[PDB]
């Protein structure tokens, strides 16, 4: 009758997700700006071990930690307990992109990924 | 940047004295030799706060040098029909009909049904090319004739497709017809769907014998060599009732065929009923019956999902064993793998004086090393120690080659920190076709993986592996206990959950005490029965984990190396199709153990409560700890002391996953609650079930479910059960050079259970 | 504080022209007269920010005065067996055997099985008294003889009980044996249970004719004059296979009966197979077969839970229709109620000129007033308007007499504020047995209430009622649309979801457009088919709500006023029994529409997304807004404006519950997404399903699933489907005296749908 | 063999929940003291309408709102839109216990419940 070619139709929820993510990115950069102490809080104890994250630090974590895996950061163990790097997930069959610097501990690399995910969003605004 | 250059696997997880285990290796290219050696595993956690990696070389008939070769792995699931005499390449006119449900319609060339040699472009194939169904024939000259559909396939919509080669009219024909009902397709009857068409094209070549096997869900790559036809251009989605006629069909017949009629049955050359074989025990076979009565039987390869919703499924019955006529579909995935099908490089037969234990074949090749872990049992029908440690091999299969952190959006949210991955997680991602998926990942077409096989290199099985949740995970994590046992002089035996499922309670009963791994998440119903029977009649258990006995699992009776499991819910955003909950290997419902009235509390005393991985907590003692009846458990443990502050797994003896005491779920009435865990962040999460409905505050530090309970209860005949209810329990054993409360507590219980005297009553 | 003094109900929800509806009223004391009049309901919300309450008085034959009597209401479920010939009261020896499963063993005196007159203390009863099973017989002089159990009952353990009266030995005997298996009881075979005993006591009296009916799960109150045996001392739990023997059984006979053997079958006087009647369409009946062949058939009363796990249920089959021999149990609850069984006070035959619309009988009696709402249809087989409003009567039943804020601990957390209740709620808590429970409350047992009756006073049905989620709910909230329709002068008929279920799509096809209420959560399968078939062929719909068509529901074929629904998960912490998911009234699986490949998206365009009740949000226009294909939807609305910022339900047009666009769940491809909602707090929650596995931040403002989507799609032959996807949409219609975007949009669509031209295509 | 009388076996998860409620009550009172601004924040807008509760106020709500029903408070509409009272839930078949003061709007009554709930946890310490 009327619905013929599947390529004439797009998942129109992407319109919403693009707006939510834009509105939601601004919400995160503003939280960082008005509570700059959380960057120190994270660098001192990125695991929250025995000092749980603050509510505003947790709110930031909740956005970064739930992003799509493609283009996402993980930490790559080059030599465990000596050298860690920041990997970027690329398509299946590809190797990750490795950041240049090496970090000596897991905690140090976690904070580097935190700082970079923040710089990445500032760029998109 | 580092390159894993070689990998291997064995044919079975466990071997007893006198039995034979076969090893398979594949180097990145065929050159040089590799060294093989037998080692006993002891400790895999290189964490510098702990005792570091430990192994021991054992002299074995298998050590030596071996030619290193690359072994091609056949990837993706499909159906294969042998046809040496070219019966399914009729010399005259012929027609092909089937029902279709494409999940990746636009994912390049995919073969639906073929008897086709792609090197010579000979034979016939029905394929998706450019998002359209195409019927093609070839003569082996490189020229082909194609008829291309007018309407591109809609994703997850059921179609009836009829391909016709008509040499009289020198004409190819294709009949595409959408057969969507209220319940079988992505969308319903509301949408006005114009996706039907009848197209004809000129036939300018004869169809030639392709000298390949007939395939469903793929195309033959080249002329079969030694009988192996390689399958390429894997199709994703379902196929239902594919059949081949020895004549050309017309508009009329394709009409009747799309409604379910079996037109001109006398003229069927072959007809595959994927539902033939379904019984009350399910369909635990790869066999595919040729319902036409012609003997052209097929065989499932790489375990496509059986017991699947068909084109005619209307939703009145959801259990395939009670309505096979509506479950005639196979669900194919390009990333299925039940067997690498390599050629063995060497083998090993357990000699007499080899202790039951954790073992691996260590492989050195250039500047890489690989470990092929397996397990040795005592001589059949005997025990060689008073303690038995169950290797959680069902759970190893469930997490086999997990790639959560690469595929699950919320993977890091669940972890509570950016995950730390290693060389093994990079290899899985570059060469998925060598390794396959776990039950925690999704198939490429967004459906949960419900089968997992031991006959493949399982990378997170290697002891030096570290997992994204924060430290180590399964087999490496269990080596924490294996190190504590060997360090304290305890003599123990080892058996896999696969062996428990084989031998039943008869195995457990040969031991005074049976120890659990760090995470026995997956168990068979027979395993539940064996634990229950053993404990009910004087056995003694130590549940040193959490999230144990959570998922019901079945061992493929035809392929003991495959395990099946179907889950309602997973970390990856994969769908759980509506009518496909029942297991194809036994027909039972499966799923959560709690859902079948066998909650873990009913057998081990505590059951799943929550999970979270940013770090672990410690146990604060409860009133029952100062009960004189359990003074034997609380030996050199002061009542004011924290239990398990510090550890190699999140820094505490209680975390990662937490089980709890719950009478309503089956905790024995006479259970004592010795201690509960604290210091859990909001990262710790509760799974919504009938006991806790979702609401704000359903997380650590805010809901009373989020804790771990240390319990003990006695049974008849001097039996008893002890649960620590935390995955990270075994991670704290080695803390402070083995001088900690978690060591003293576990030792206290273990020394009491191995005593020739009844576990303390109550 | 103040006292509700009168309440009533009616026998059915809707009457067409010429048909009769009966009314039933009960005052606190039999004294005086009450007044009744007919009213057309218009607006119920008294919110001063809104247009206030509005009704219209209608002259009717029923208006007048009536004697005000108190009607005692028979509460609790049970089985009644008429025995006017004293056949089940032997004058010699006799024995009683049954399997029981007590869920409130300590909750006072409970009759398991009896033919007993409590007033005279005559007959015989098997009862739980002070937590122990007790067999008693009386002669009517007040004296009785009892044998009491040595072992008190364990909660939710299956027992075999045999009570014996042996006159030749002047002896009473009681045999108690536990029959727990891996799967039928609270705990399993590990606990060393010892709840077996065989006791005897002296029998000093003979058992006399009680002149009452034999009962299962209760005791006869007194001599059954009028043929009605009032049932008291109700039992909570299961009974399986109760039977009476005409001789004195011994130890070995109780032993054999406990293993399921039907000892000495010919000696049976009666033997009730609760599973007899189970077929492929379920067991949709209150009838109970007498498997002894003696004609003592029973009748279920107040709808106990049929299709329930039996004593021999082992978990191999979970659908009762496929294994009747293991579903021979009935689950009884002291607070069941399928029919107040009052005496009618007055009726009403719908006169000719009475418009189809929302109606109610207004009752005045002292310092109180009560409304008995019902619905008037047009003459059978006709339509009297172009617009049809579907009254969500199936959902009204699901929420009937809800006491969430009194029973659910997390009730306030889900509400996002302390709840504001009223006299109608205070009354439900004080006189529970006049009203019964909703499917959201748990039975006192802790099992979800799975049956709800229209033949009771449903207090939250009254128009002036305010509900604890923050404003108004279901029927009163639906009057928000009734007022808006009347204020704009639209002409409309009305029908119930019960009528839709009966007439099918033939009913919808009489209307250019069909409007939904504010929350059509509950629907039959036939209703879904009716909408789907109606929209597929030119029907035009307005889904002005959210969470619609979420739960599959069924109407009892014998009792059209009863509705059955079985939920996997609910607010109150009621356990969903493992093997009892299939509906007794049709044997189908039921449950979530989404789980049967029939998600709300497949039919109305959007589906359940999230819920939260602290307050509502507003819609911001999306890129499809400025599309010309929907210029008509947007005509009077500025592209920059918010939509629905303000309203009577939470202060916003998008709140309470939100449905979303989703292709994977069945949204038609040609759907346009006009606006989404914002300003949802952490109070808004997400039900974890296979696309949303639980993790931190799965709440409003932190997860992209928490929003409502305003959608539209065209269908074949000039049809079309408009959806707003928010429960609180209708609450924003009257904002700022009907001058706002929510009114403009709804009017634009409605005006377009009732035109004599096809709804705009896409 | 051993498990005989059901009254000899109490539900020992009550020992945990008692310890949890104590630690959790202290946590709340010390949240109210460390962030006294949240008491005013609730008074001004208890529904959080257009000004969602701050993270620290929500943590207090998360405790109060999930408490067992028996003995808990709701808001009784004595005269709707004119007089509201603080009701205390008692056993089935019982009237709620009613507070003395009447409130003009639900917003005021909701903050009255908030303050009284704080006063109640203080008294248990
Ligand atoms: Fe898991
Ligand atoms: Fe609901």
């Amino acid at each position: 009758s009327c619905v013929r070619d599947p390529s004439n139709y797009r998942d129109r929820s992407a319109d919403w997700y693009a707006f939510y993510d834009e509105r939601r990115r601004k919400e995160i950069i503003d939280i960082i700006d008005e509570h700059p102490e959380i960057v120190e809080e994270h660098a001192a104890n990125p695991f929250g071990y025995r000092k749980h994250p603050s509510p505003y630090l947790q709110r930031v974590h909740n956005y970064f930690r739930m992003q799509p895996t493609f283009g996402r950061y993980y930490i790559y163990s080059e030599r465990e307990w000596d050298a860690y790097r920041i990997a970027t997930i690329r398509e299946f069959g590809e190797l990750p992109e490795l950041g240049d610097e090496r970090f000596k501990t897991e905690e140090e690399a976690m904070h580097a990924v935190f700082l970079r995910r923040i710089e990445d969003v500032r760029a998109e605004l | 940047m580092k390159d894993i250059a070689i990998r291997g696997y064995c044919d079975r997880p466990s071997v007893a004295t006198g039995e034979t285990i076969r090893f398979y290796v594949s180097a990145n290219e065929t050159r040089g030799t590799f060294d093989a050696e037998l080692v006993r595993l002891i400790h895999g956690d290189s964490n510098p706060a702990g005792p570091g990696y430990k192994e021991e070389a054992i002299k074995s008939d298998l050590e030596g040098q071996y030619p290193a070769r690359f072994q091609r792995t056949q990837f993706g699931s499909y159906v294969e029909v042998a046809d040496p005499d070219a019966g399914l390449q009729p010399d005259g006119a012929f027609s092909v009909h089937l029902f279709l449900w494409s999940t990746t319609p636009s994912r390049g060339r995919q073969g639906i049904a073929s008897r086709w040699n792609d090197e010579r472009q000979s034979g016939w194939n029905l394929a998706i090319e450019d998002g359209r169904v195409v019927f093609t024939i070839g003569d082996g000259s490189g020229a082909t004739s194609s008829v291309v559909s007018d309407r591109p396939l809609f994703q997850q919509i059921w179609y009836s497709i009829t391909g016709v080669y008509d040499p009289e009219k020198k004409q190819l024909r294709l009949y595409q017809k959408s057969v969507v009902n209220r319940t079988n397709s992505r969308f319903g009857l509301v949408v006005p769907l114009d996706s039907d068409c009848a197209v004809s094209a000129d036939a300018t070549v004869k169809a030639a014998d392709s000298e390949t096997s007939l395939l469903i869900a793929g195309l033959g790559e080249a002329a079969a060599q030694d009988g192996r036809t390689w399958c390429i251009a894997h199709y994703n989605g379902k196929v239902d009732a594919p059949k081949i006629y020895g004549c050309a069909l017309g508009q009329d017949d394709a009409e009747k065929l799309s409604r379910g009629e079996i037109v001109r049955p006398i003229s069927r050359l072959a007809h595959w009923d994927f539902s033939a074989g379904i019984g009350l025990n399910g369909i635990p076979t790869d066999h595919v019956v040729d319902a036409s009565g012609y003997g052209h039987h097929g065989r499932c390869m790489n375990q496509p999902s059986r017991g699947s919703t068909g084109w005619n499924w209307d939703g009145h019955e959801e259990n395939f064993i009670h309505c096979p006529e509506q479950y005639g579909a196979l669900w194919f995935h390009e990333d299925c793998l039940d067997d690498c099908r390599w050629e063995k490089d060497f083998e090993f037969t357990v000699p007499e004086g080899l202790k039951s234990d954790f073992y691996a074949v260590k492989i050195r090749y250039e500047d890489t090393e690989d470990y092929i872990p397996f397990f040795v049992l005592p001589p059949r029908g005997t025990a060689t120690a008073p303690i038995l440690v169950i290797a959680s091999t069902l759970s190893y299969l469930a997490y086999a080659n997990e790639q959560i952190m690469h595929k699950a959006d919320i993977g890091q949210a669940v972890a509570g920190h950016t995950p730390v991955l290693n060389e093994n997680d990079v290899e899985l991602h570059k060469n998925l076709s060598y390794y396959g998926l776990s039950t925690y990942d999704g198939h490429i077409d967004g459906r949960g993986v419900q089968y997992t096989s031991w006959r493949r290199p399982i990378m997170n099985l290697r002891p030096k592996h570290r997992q994204g949740f924060g430290s180590i995970w399964e087999l490496p994590a269990d080596l924490h206990l294996i190190d504590w046992l060997n360090h304290n002089g305890f003599e123990y035996d080892v058996a896999t959950e696969h062996d428990l499922n084989d031998q039943g309670a008869e195995l457990l009963r040969r031991y005074k005490v049976v120890l659990t791994g760090s995470h026995p998440e997956y168990q068979t119903w027979a395993n539940a029965d064996a634990w229950e029977d053993y404990l009910a009649d004087g056995g003694r258990g130590m549940y040193l984990a959490a999230n144990g006995m959570y998922w019901i699992v079945e061992v493929h009776p035809e392929k003991p190396w495959v395990m099946e499991v179907r889950k309602e819910l997973g970390v990856t955003a994969w769908e759980a199709p509506p009518g496909e909950y029942h297991y194809s290997t036994n027909g039972r419902r499966g799923g959560r153990f709690r859902g079948r009235a066998r909650a873990t509390q009913k057998i081990w005393g505590t059951g799943m409560s929550s999970f979270g991985f940013d770090h672990s907590g410690y146990f604060v003692q409860m009133p029952d700890s100062q009960d004189e009846r359990v003074a034997w458990i609380m030996e050199g443990i002061d009542p004011e002391e924290r239990i398990g502050d510090g550890g190699l797994v999140g820094g505490g003896a209680g975390g990662y996953e937490l089980d709890r005491y719950d009478l309503a779920l089956g905790t024995p009435p006479n259970t004592l609650l010795l201690a509960s865990s604290v210091e859990h962040s909001v990262v710790y999460t509760v799974i919504p079930d009938d006991k806790a409905f979702p609401h704000p505050g359903m997380n650590g530090g805010e809901h009373p479910f989020v804790r771990a309970d240390i319990t003990y209860f006695s049974t008849a005949n001097g039996g008893g059960m002890f649960a620590t209810s935390s995955i990270s329990w075994l991670g704290s054993l080695s803390w402070n050079d083995y001088d900690n409360n978690v060591s003293k507590m576990t030792k206290n219980v273990l020394n009491q259970f191995i005593k020739d005297e009844p576990a303390p009553r109550v």
